[PDB]
């Protein structure tokens, strides 16, 4: 019971149901459409400019000069340098993604005083170096007792007969408590950075934040050690009633919020939430204030928030 | 496979040769069409006859040929393939054992396929994305489809889905006419009692009991097929291995 | 994981164990019924036909449950055995008690709250087998009832449970007259449904038993049609069809 | 691995499978029950069933005596035998102390009985959410709503089921006294209120009144197709 | 460099085959021609540099500046991998040049001749939007929570940046939209695309990880790069889970190289300064909470399927360009208690236009939606509830 | 780790500890706020009702009920639990009249609820989980007006001031910030009031508070709407 | 059964192009090589003649295509959905007949047994009385043997024995004797053989008969 169409069938259902203008309109549609194609084809590139300085400072005479010389040179950092041989040192290159050679360098004043790990510029044909490359509760209770005491009396440790060690562990709002703990060495979350942190630590708490080149790190950190790492001795969890409420407190001074708000009771709906989901809730109340339109948020905006966000009758 | 031909068709041929009707109708064209069955039903079949009796570009992606080792280069291999449909459009693109690429996704962990599913998702973006297709109609087929991700399952990027149960006897006969026509039969033969005597059994079952009557006639050095070839060609194509403690057969009353 | 006991809820409000009972009985031998004003039939095909088995019982599926009452299992075959000897128990204490036939929808209601206790209670499986009632009382005149593994019944004018049975009920559904059907256009219907619902080769008499409960005399009576009979309908039924290709050629 | 088990507790202190016995009755019919001031009602949907099948066998209201009626949304089996044992206990506490049940007593009876299945671990709690809707022997007409939990409420109107949410928010909109002054506004009201989820709302519309001193009564369709057809007729008019 | 937008066409209002749409679009032409004809018309109309030239490369090449250093020398990558210590010519601007710029190499010597600051990788272009898909916001039935949430965090920020201020309140900057296999999440970026005038970037996270070493890394920079360059802009992610599942320990090279790119995006998402992110999503629990740390995704759109109303308005919308039979009555197909997206509700209007069409008829009817359900749907036993 | 030692109420953690206990009173919480207070004028029990939703007639949420004519029980957790601790609690009450022919005092009352509470596992009682209900005896006996606490554990302590449910612990700190040994009954509910109206999500207004109180000389009464809405007009 | 020796029989009797792949070859660890090697055989056997693929040992790859949940085997289940695209799919081959042997005919998937890729379903049964026979002859050719044997006797007797442990029958019978310093092996010499290959399984906890 299924047919299938003809030729007239379908003529005339093009034809017959049509208003007057229908084949017009189509018309001018695709004219519309392929006059704005010829548009984009005739738009015309704006010419990319080069970056060219302006005039006036362009010299070409140190341009002409640089390009006959000035020898060009591949970067590599040097990986040994063989204990130098005392004379000929015979240090070793490691050319990026191209290859390691080995190189005698000269040209330079000393041996040792070119270079030891670091940076340099081989020659092109000839690999011979010529240029060394330059480059809050008792959470917070413990840390303080374990750091601040011995920040500005450590000696009582040494004048009781203790060692104040160093090295605290940071497992578990880890950031800003580690922040006003400091209230600094900011870390980001590999062997040449951290030789690099080496030696501006050196020449003053170092704030490890999530903690073969990491191994060469670890290696090169624990000689030079033997501190505080972020792991994620101390521990680090959520806030009590209390600390929810001095977190939804520190959080909505900035806010142009109704004269009395019951942060008590907010902490109390609010369970087992962080200070990032703190932040968040906080937030939430202030775009329902703005949705409703309303310079001041209040207390139903901030519940709102709340059910929105962190989130019956056999419990009464 | 009348209704499925014609279904088939229409969601092909239909808009890519008279787009004017779904204008008038107001509706957007139909863009995907997905074949499920059981085995030897005849979706590679129409996959074959569609791409030999249409006029538009027919490009075909058969197994996994878009999971490549190289880390993110099945999702590449099927933006491409999409490029060059568009540009050679009216563009259908048949895709065999769709399962293979794309089926229920999986919790991505150390033993999950997530380049594979990734590429899937790749396959889904060009279905149904930005800038919809124009004019490049997929002729998807599986042989389970309980497992096809709901994604590809979602109208729009499966706009039709068509079932190929196995024959119900007539489609049998047509069948056995179909494929013993180039075969030189006796007089005194029931093609139609051959079909009873085939109870559900697939197309492809069917082509199998030919094959194997014209083996039984080759046997004897012979140029005949007789009634006692093709009931013995059935026996022999439909070997059903059965449980014969008779325990566990009773367990059911 | 929400299925490893009768009593567990999933997380959604599911009895997966009790719907795992429901799915499986969809591996019993077919069985369906059909209401008439005349009176009320079932039919069953019989799973296995191996010829080196007897016919002691001269039926399989279906029971005789008191004077006025039929009924035919499909299902695990102990649980049918348990659940047949309860119901003759059943009706013969509300006999005892009353002294008058159970009505079938109390014999019903009855073995279907002890399914559902079997489904609630402890470690205890489901009862995994569907049934099919028949009856005669004073009160509904002849009834056709079907009940679930989960003490779950209804009242149906026709249907089917076991293999195939979406397709029996289709064909139920598409050629049952709502109440213009006699006994012989019921059996005519039931032989129809069952040769198309098989589905192994010929519709033979030894694979089927069907039986008719019909009011006569003021007393119920309960028929197994015969293989003579059975054979005069399979004839009388293909005949038609015959017929029917004949015309259509 | 905290659930899959009646007596055991989760930090948060949830018996969750308890709770799953509650979303399980969500999956159900909706049935709604208003109180009048001398007729209370009981709507409930139909969700229709196959011509093949008879009616008189599938029930959502059943009378737990001559002066309380029992809705229902959840397992039908659960049902059967939940009713069953409320009538049981009906007639033995008019055998007890001869006073018809009230309301209050049997519907603290079958929380008490629900309360008992969740208890312990080797039952299964009754899956099923109920309304009793009654008239005290005082005279009163009193509506109180169980939970699979074991709880009961009392309410003026309440709806449970499938569209418990959106029914009962439209009753808490469109209930008022003097919507509920007479003995067919209450009536109009349910209708109302059922509409917004059964779809023909004469076809898919059970109705059951129990009016002071008088013995339940089922709404005829004839009857649910006039109300239907002044509800219409005051919508069109209100337009 | 301020914004991008795209390019778009009024919008014709009435939708039906009449006058007032014919002479818009005539209209439209009109301007059309005069814009062509300006263009022609005008193109019509109309030593130093020259050794500048000559001395800069004769195929100069392309590559990146690194650690800058003197005021004559400097460190550059080749492109390749590979870097050089290379010079400066007094050429190029100099007070511009710094880290991560594309300058411009003499060939042979290797040495600084230019900036080439409009360096785009050709993905990052093709990816960038230039036309605009006609799916305003009233095309959206229902969701109109979500268009609220969306315009809140992506349209107010622009259009009125004082309420914000006003409480000392900082915008978010991330929305994922997460739901069932279509709801409208593609939908309302369509819709925002169209009605917004920041630069919107399409992507597809199966579309940032290739696999020349750390190209990935490289793309995801660029793209955050130009999408700050132009502001305000919306980058619109589309299956994020691509690249974002659980993080897990890597046993190979390349899941090491997808969870390198996915660290990459995390840290490019703590560059503020105005580039709102929209991530969308099919299943959100597979995303690592990392990325759905309150701090980088600030807002999450769950897209639930359609109620009675909702999908109501669905019918109607998507409807209202069909012929509909006075016969017709839309209650029965929406309060009908199935799933029903968006894209399924589109569906079945399809199907029942080609049902109709089959039936030779241009009017679709009753018994077509019905049978066009029954037919596109392809996905509790009975009595056991009730 | 904690994954085993808390599948049954009968198995101790190496802490030594039962996890079942404890998580019922955590389950304690879910309730709404009570708050007893005993003076020595009597004792005054105020508890925060939690309509969920209007059209719900007040006389269905008993978080306040009467044992004897001189005890009122305060209930925070399970429904069920609290039904069930009622039920036994006036039982024995109406079991000690019938046998010594008097008033039980309330802490034997208390004690005998606590006694009931205890048989967790015990195979020779059937309960077989702690009550997650937290219940307050407030009452008046031959040793004056005096007020109880009793915990899921079977624990109960006296009490001159004590607040269980949701807001627990932020109206403890209330309770002993604004408590001096000598009061008033009215300075009691004026008190109890405040502190509800601070650690309550609606505006305390006439409903979705209850107030009760056991006095030396009346019996134990439940202040209806009038005495309500007169206390809160001056709270 | 003796089903690789008849593929090694075609091999010695085929005029055609033979490419024997071991069914565990064509699984990788890199991902998507499993389906490239399969498409890689199929191609090069198409292009360069008539050909043989006899991917042995087939159930490595095609079993029964669950949901697999998990990468490997979903890996596992691309390479027997490659097989089966490349065997009947939409670009047909010709002149590319397949042999696959397995050890294990039911956990194969039913797609790959459908007629059209695999017609005949050929059965290798343990060898009956006449085919014991028959081999015992073909073995005991080309061998010195004792006038007093009776191979009626081992081959009548019922057992489970196998064409392998036939040709270990011989083989250490043949061993027996050469220890013996013997070339004709005698009827002791088979019975220990015989004794020796049926090594008939013993200890059997009796209660289970
Ligand atoms: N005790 C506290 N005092 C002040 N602010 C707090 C406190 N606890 C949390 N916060 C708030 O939490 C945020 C600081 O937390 P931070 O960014 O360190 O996250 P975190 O909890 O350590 O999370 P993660 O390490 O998992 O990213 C700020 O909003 C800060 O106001
Ligand atoms: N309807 C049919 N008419 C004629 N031949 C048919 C039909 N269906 C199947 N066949 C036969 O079956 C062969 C295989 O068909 P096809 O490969 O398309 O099946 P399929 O359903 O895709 O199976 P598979 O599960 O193996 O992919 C066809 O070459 C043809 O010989
Ligand atoms: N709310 C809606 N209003 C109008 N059309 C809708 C709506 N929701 C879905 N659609 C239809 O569905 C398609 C839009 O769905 P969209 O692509 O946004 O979904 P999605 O969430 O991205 O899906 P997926 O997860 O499958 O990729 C279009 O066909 C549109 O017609
Ligand atoms: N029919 C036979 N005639 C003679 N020798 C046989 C026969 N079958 C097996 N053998 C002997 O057994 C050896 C092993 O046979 P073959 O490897 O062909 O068996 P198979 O069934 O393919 O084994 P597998 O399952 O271990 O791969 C053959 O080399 C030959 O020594």
């Amino acid at each position: 019971p299924i047919r299938a169409l003809d030729e007239g069938d379908i003529a005339l259902l093009k034809t017959y149901g049509q208003s007057t203008y229908s084949r017009q309109i189509k018309q001018v549609e695709d004219d519309i459409q392929q006059l704005l194609k010829k548009i984009n084809e005739l738009t015309g590139i704006k010419e990319s400019d080069t970056g060219l300085a302006p005039p006036a400072l362009w010299d070409l005479a140190a341009d002409k000069q640089t390009l006959q010389s000035e020898q060009p040179l591949q970067v590599a950092r040097c990986t040994k340098i063989i204990n130098a041989d005392s004379e000929d040192p015979k240090y070793i290159i490691n050319v990026k993604q191209f290859a390691k050679f080995v190189v005698d360098l000269s040209d330079q004043v000393a041996p040792t005083d070119i270079e030891e790990g670091m940076r340099v510029g081989v020659d092109r044909n000839k690999y011979q170096i010529h240029i060394p490359l330059p480059p809050c509760k008792e959470q917070i209770e413990k840390l303080r007792e374990v750091v601040e005491t011995p920040l500005l009396h450590p000696e009582r440790f040494v004048n009781l007969g203790i060692e104040p060690p160093k090295g605290v562990l940071l497992f578990g709002g880890k950031t800003l408590c580690a922040r006003a703990v400091a209230n600094f060495i900011r870390v980001i979350g590999g062997a040449r950075m951290v030789r690099e942190l080496f030696e501006m630590a050196r020449t003053k708490l170092i704030f490890f934040d999530e903690i073969n080149e990491v191994q060469r790190t670890m290696l090169e950190l624990i000689n030079q050690l033997d501190v505080l790492m972020a792991t994620n001795k101390i521990e680090f969890s959520l806030p009590d009633l209390e600390g929810r409420t001095h977190i939804f407190k520190i959080h909505a001074r900035s806010m142009s919020v109704e004269r009395d708000i019951r942060f008590e009771l907010l902490a109390r709906l609010c369970p087992n939430s962080t200070g990032a989901e703190i932040r968040s809730v906080c937030t939430e109340a202030g775009m329902f204030a703005i949705r409703a339109r309303r310079k001041i948020a209040t207390e139903k905006d901030f519940l709102e928030a709340v059910n929105k966000v962190i989130k019956y009758m056999t419990y009464n | 496979l009348d209704k499925q031909i014609k279904e088939i068709k229409e969601v092909i041929e239909l808009p890519v040769k008279h787009p004017e009707l779904f204008e008038a109708l107001g509706i957007a064209q139909p863009k995907g069409v997905l074949l499920y069955g059981p085995p030897g039903t005849g979706k590679t079949l129409l996959a074959r006859a569609v791409a030999h009796h249409t006029d538009c570009t027919f490009i075909r992606v058969s197994g996994s040929e878009l999971v490549q080792k190289f880390i993110g280069e099945g999702a590449r291999m099927v933006r491409e393939l999409f490029v060059m449909a568009r540009e050679h459009a009216p563009s259908i693109i048949f895709m065999d054992e769709i399962d293979s690429i794309g089926s229920s996704r999986l919790e991505g962990g150390s033993g999950g396929d997530s380049e594979v599913q990734r590429t899937m998702l790749e396959l889904l973006n060009q279905l149904d994305g930005f800038e919809a297709t124009k004019n490049i109609k997929v002729i998807m087929a599986t042989n389970r489809i309980d497992i096809l991700d709901s994604a590809l399952l979602r109208p729009g990027r499966i706009d039709r889905k068509i079932e190929f149960p196995p024959p119900n006897e007539e489609a049998r006969l047509d069948i056995l006419k179909i494929h013993s026509r180039k075969m030189n039969l006796t007089r005194g033969i029931n093609l139609r009692k051959i079909a009873e005597l085939m109870p559900g059994a697939s197309g492809a079952e069917v082509k199998g009991v030919c094959t194997e009557a014209g083996m039984y006639a080759l046997r004897e050095r012979r140029v005949h097929v007789t009634q006692e070839d093709f009931e013995m060609a059935v026996a022999k194509v439909m070997q059903k291995d059965s449980e014969k403690n008779m325990s566990i057969k009773k367990l059911w009353k | 994981r929400y299925d490893s006991r009768t009593t567990i809820f999933s997380p959604e409000g599911r009895l997966y164990q009790v719907e795992y009972a429901m799915e499986a009985i969809g591996h019993a031998g077919t069985c369906l019924g059909i209401l008439a004003n005349d009176g009320v039939l079932l039919a069953a095909e019989r799973r296995n036909i191996h010829k080196l088995l007897d016919e002691v019982f001269f039926s399989e599926k279906i029971y005789k449950l008191n004077e006025d009452m039929a009924c035919s299992v499909a299902g695990i075959t102990s649980d049918a055995n348990v659940l047949t000897n309860e119901l003759r128990l059943i009706a013969q204490r509300y006999l005892l008690q009353y002294q008058e036939p159970i009505p079938c929808e109390q014999l019903v209601t009855a073995l279907c709250d002890i399914k559902q206790a079997y489904t609630q209670f402890g470690g205890k499986r489901p009862f995994g087998v569907s049934l099919l009632y028949i009856g005669w009382d004073k009160h509904y005149g002849f009834q056709l009832y079907q009940s679930d593994p989960s003490g779950n019944y209804g009242g149906w004018k026709a249907t089917c449970i076991g293999n195939n049975s979406a397709a029996a009920v289709s064909m139920l559904k598409q050629d049952y007259k709502e109440g213009e059907m006699t006994l012989k256009s019921a059996l005519a219907l039931a032989i129809k449904v069952l040769n198309k619902t098989m589905d192994v080769s010929k519709l033979s008499a030894e694979k089927v038993e069907i039986a008719t409960l019909t009011r006569e005399n003021g007393k119920t009576v309960i028929r197994v049609l015969k293989q003579k009979e059975v054979e005069q309908l399979i004839k009388k039924h293909e005949e038609e069809e015959a017929k029917a290709e004949r015309e259509k050629k | 691995s905290y659930d899959r088990a009646i007596t055991v507790f989760s930090p948060d202190g949830h018996l969750f499978q308890v709770e799953y016995a509650q979303e399980a009755v969500k999956k159900g019919s909706t049935a709604v029950g208003v109180r009048g001031r001398d007729i209370v009602v009981l709507g409930v949907e139909k969700k229709s069933v196959a011509k093949l099948q008879d009616e008189r066998t599938v029930r959502k209201i059943c009378a737990l005596d001559d002066n309380v009626c029992m809705a229902f949304a959840g397992l039908t089996a659960d049902a059967r035998i939940v009713i069953n044992r409320a009538r049981v206990e009906c007639q033995s506490h008019r055998l007890t102390v001869e006073d018809p049940v009230t309301v209050e007593y049997i519907t603290r009876y079958i929380a008490s009985l629900k309360q008992r299945y969740t208890q312990s671990n080797g039952r299964r709690p009754f899956g099923i959410s109920a309304l009793i809707v009654g008239f005290d022997f005082d005279g009163t007409p009193r509506l109180y709503q169980t939970d699979p939990s074991g709880t009961y409420h009392a309410w003026k109107a309440n709806a449970i089921g499938r569209g418990a949410k959106s029914v009962r928010e439209f009753l808490e909109k469109n209930y008022t006294d003097e919507a509920i002054e007479t003995d067919d506004l209450t009536i109009k009201l349910v209708i109302k209120a059922l509409l917004e989820v059964v779809q023909s709302g004469g076809k898919n519309i059970e109705l059951a009144v129990m009016r002071r001193d008088q013995s339940l009564k089922i709404l005829n369709p004839e009857e649910i197709e006039k109300y239907v057809a002044e509800i219409e007729k005051e919508k069109e008019e209100n337009e | 460099k301020g914004p991008d937008a795209a390019s778009k066409l009024p919008l014709v209002t009435p939708h039906t085959q009449c006058r007032l749409k014919l002479l818009k679009l005539e209209r439209i032409k009109d301007y059309l021609l005069m814009e062509e004809e300006f263009i022609r018309n005008q193109e019509q109309m109309k030593e130093e540099r020259s050794k500048v030239d000559d001395l800069r490369g004769t195929p100069m090449s392309v590559g990146t500046l690194e650690e800058i250093i003197d005021d004559n020398h400097a460190i550059v990558s080749t492109s390749v991998g590979s870097e050089h210590y290379v010079s400066i010519l007094s050429f190029v601007d100099k007070d511009l040049l710094e880290p991560g710029c594309s300058v411009l190499l003499n060939h042979k010597v290797h040495a600084v001749i230019g900036v080439l600051m409009d360096d785009t990788d050709p993905l990052v272009t093709v990816m960038k939007v230039e036309k605009a898909p006609q799916e305003t916001y009233a095309d959206i039935g229902g969701l109109d929570n979500q268009i609220q949430e969306i315009k809140e965090s992506v349209e107010l920020p622009l259009t009125h940046p004082e309420y914000y201020e006003e409480m000392g309140i900082k915008p978010p900057k991330g929305v994922i939209l997460y739901g069932p296999p279509g709801t409208g999440k593609t939908l309302l970026a369509k819709a925002v695309a169209n009605q917004t005038s920041a630069t919107f970037l399409r992507v597809v996270g199966s579309e940032l990880i290739q696999k020349y070493l750390g190209d990935g890394p490289k793309l995801v920079r660029e793209l955050f790069r130009v999408a700050e360059e132009h502001a305000p802009s919306i980058v619109f992610i589309d299956e994020i889970d691509a690249i974002g599942t659980k993080r897990y320990d890597s046993n190979s090279g390349g899941e090491r190289e997808i969870q390198r790119t996915m660290l990459e995006l995390l840290n490019q998402l703590d560059g503020f300064d105005d580039v709102k992110v929209i991530m969308a999503t099919n299943r959100i629990e597979t995303l690592d909470p990392a990325l759905i740390r309150p701090g980088r995704i600030d807002r999450k759109i769950e897209f639930p399927l359609p109620d009675e109303k909702t999908k109501k308005r669905i019918f109607q919308i998507h409807t209202s360009r069909m012929t509909l039979a006075d016969d017709v009555t839309l209650d029965d197909l929406i309060m009908a208690k199935d799933d029903l997206s968006g894209a399924d509700i589109k569906a079945i209007c399809t199907e029942a236009g080609l049902m109709a069409l089959r039936e030779r008829r241009m009017k679709v009817t009753n018994e077509d939606f019905k049978k066009s359900k029954e037919n596109v749907l392809y996905k509790t036993p009975e009595g056991l509830y009730l | 780790t904690r994954s085993e030692y808390d599948r049954g109420v009968n198995t101790f953690s190496p802490e030594g500890r039962l996890f079942q206990v404890e998580y019922a009173i955590e389950a304690i919480k879910l309730g709404s706020t009570a708050i007893g207070i005993q003076t020595s004028e009597g004792v005054c029990l105020a508890v925060e009702k939690r309509i969920t939703s209007p059209l719900m007639e007040p006389s269905s949420i008993e978080k306040i009920v009467e044992i004897d004519a001189h005890i009122g029980c305060a209930m925070s957790g399970l429904i069920a639990d609290a039904k069930t601790l009622i039920d036994k609690a006036r039982v024995e009450t109406q079991n000690h009249w019938f046998t010594y022919n008097e008033t039980m005092t309330v802490e034997s009352v208390t004690q005998a609820v606590s006694n009931l509470a205890l048989q967790f596992g015990e195979e020779d009682a059937a309960m077989s989980r702690p009550f997650g209900v937290a219940l307050l005896f407030g009452g008046v006996d031959e040793k004056g007006p005096q007020l109880f606490h009793m915990d899921p554990s079977g624990t109960f302590v006296q009490c001159d001031a004590r607040a269980i449910g949701s807001a627990s612990e932020g109206a403890q700190s209330s309770l002993q910030e604004v408590y001096h040994k000598s009061m008033t009954l009215k300075e009691a509910i004026k008190s109890s009031l405040i502190i509800l109206k601070q650690v309550m999500e609606e505006k305390l207004n006439a409903t979705n508070i209850e107030l009760a109180t056991v006095q030396p000389g009346q019996n134990f009464h439940m202040f209806t709407k009038e005495e309500l809405e007169e206390v809160i007009k001056d709270i | 059964c003796g089903k690789t020796m008849l593929a090694k029989a075609v091999a010695h009797h085929t005029t055609a192009a033979f490419i024997r792949v071991v069914g565990s070859e064509f699984v990788q660890k890199y991902l998507g090589e499993g389906p490239r090697m399969v498409r890689d055989v199929f191609r090069l056997a198409k292009e360069n003649a008539p050909a043989i693929i006899f991917i042995d040992e087939i159930d490595a790859i095609a079993t029964k295509r669950f949901d697999a949940q998990t990468g490997a085997d979903r890996e596992v289940q691309r390479i027997l959905l490659e097989l089966l695209n490349q065997m009947d799919g939409f670009d047909q081959n010709v002149n590319v007949k397949v042999i696959m042997a397995t050890n294990r005919a039911d956990t194969l998937d039913p797609a790959l047994l459908r007629p059209g890729r695999l017609d005949r379903k050929i059965e290798f049964p343990l060898p009956d009385r006449r085919q014991k026979r028959l081999i015992f002859s073909t073995i005991t050719s080309k061998m010195n043997l004792s006038e007093e044997v009776d191979l009626e006797d081992y081959v009548a007797r019922p057992d489970k024995i196998s064409g392998a442990d036939i040709n270990s029958i011989c083989q250490e019978s043949g061993m027996l004797a050469v220890r013996e310093n013997r070339y004709i092996v005698l009827a002791k010499d088979f019975e220990k053989a015989y004794k020796t290959v049926i090594k008939k399984d013993e200890q059997e906890h009796e209660f289970y008969k």
